[PDB]
């Protein structure tokens, strides 16, 4: 989720 | 939702052509960025599990709002779209932090946002 979509 | 509308009769919203361009050319260019997928999915707050983004964000919304509300034609013009057009690049700003890959992405995505606004009708034609 959020916090570095990688 | 029920309350606020997405497509209201009484209220004003005739098809111009600011308002068709930036439906067809805007966000759906900005949509097809491949860094814009994280922006593909609106703020439903029990979705994707962000209960205190009601209480930060002033205007929680993302992309699939904002075509939600010109595709229902809501306002009259695109001109009225630059409201929630420009709060959906300021909210992931806000909410999340200057390193993280949404933010690198919204940074993106915003260069082809006034591409293709800076190429907008200055003029505006009421179909």
């Amino acid at each position: 989720g959020k916090g570095k979509k990688k | 939702p029920l309350g606020s509308e997405v497509s209201n009769p009484s209220k004003p919203g005739r098809k111009t052509n600011q308002l068709q361009y930036m439906q067809n050319v805007v966000v759906k260019t900005l949509w097809k960025h491949q860094f814009a997928w994280p922006f593909y999915q609106p703020v439903d707050a029990i979705k994707l599990n962000l209960p205190d983004y009601h209480k930060i964000i002033k205007n929680p919304m993302d992309m699939g709002t904002i075509k939600k509300r010109l595709e229902n034609n809501y306002y009259w013009s695109a001109s009225e779209c630059m409201q929630d057009f420009n709060t959906m690049f300021t909210n992931c700003y806000i909410y999340n932090k200057p390193t993280d890959d949404i933010v690198l992405m919204a940074q993106a995505l915003e260069k082809i946002f006034l591409q293709k606004v800076a190429q907008m009708p200055q003029e505006e034609v009421e179909l």
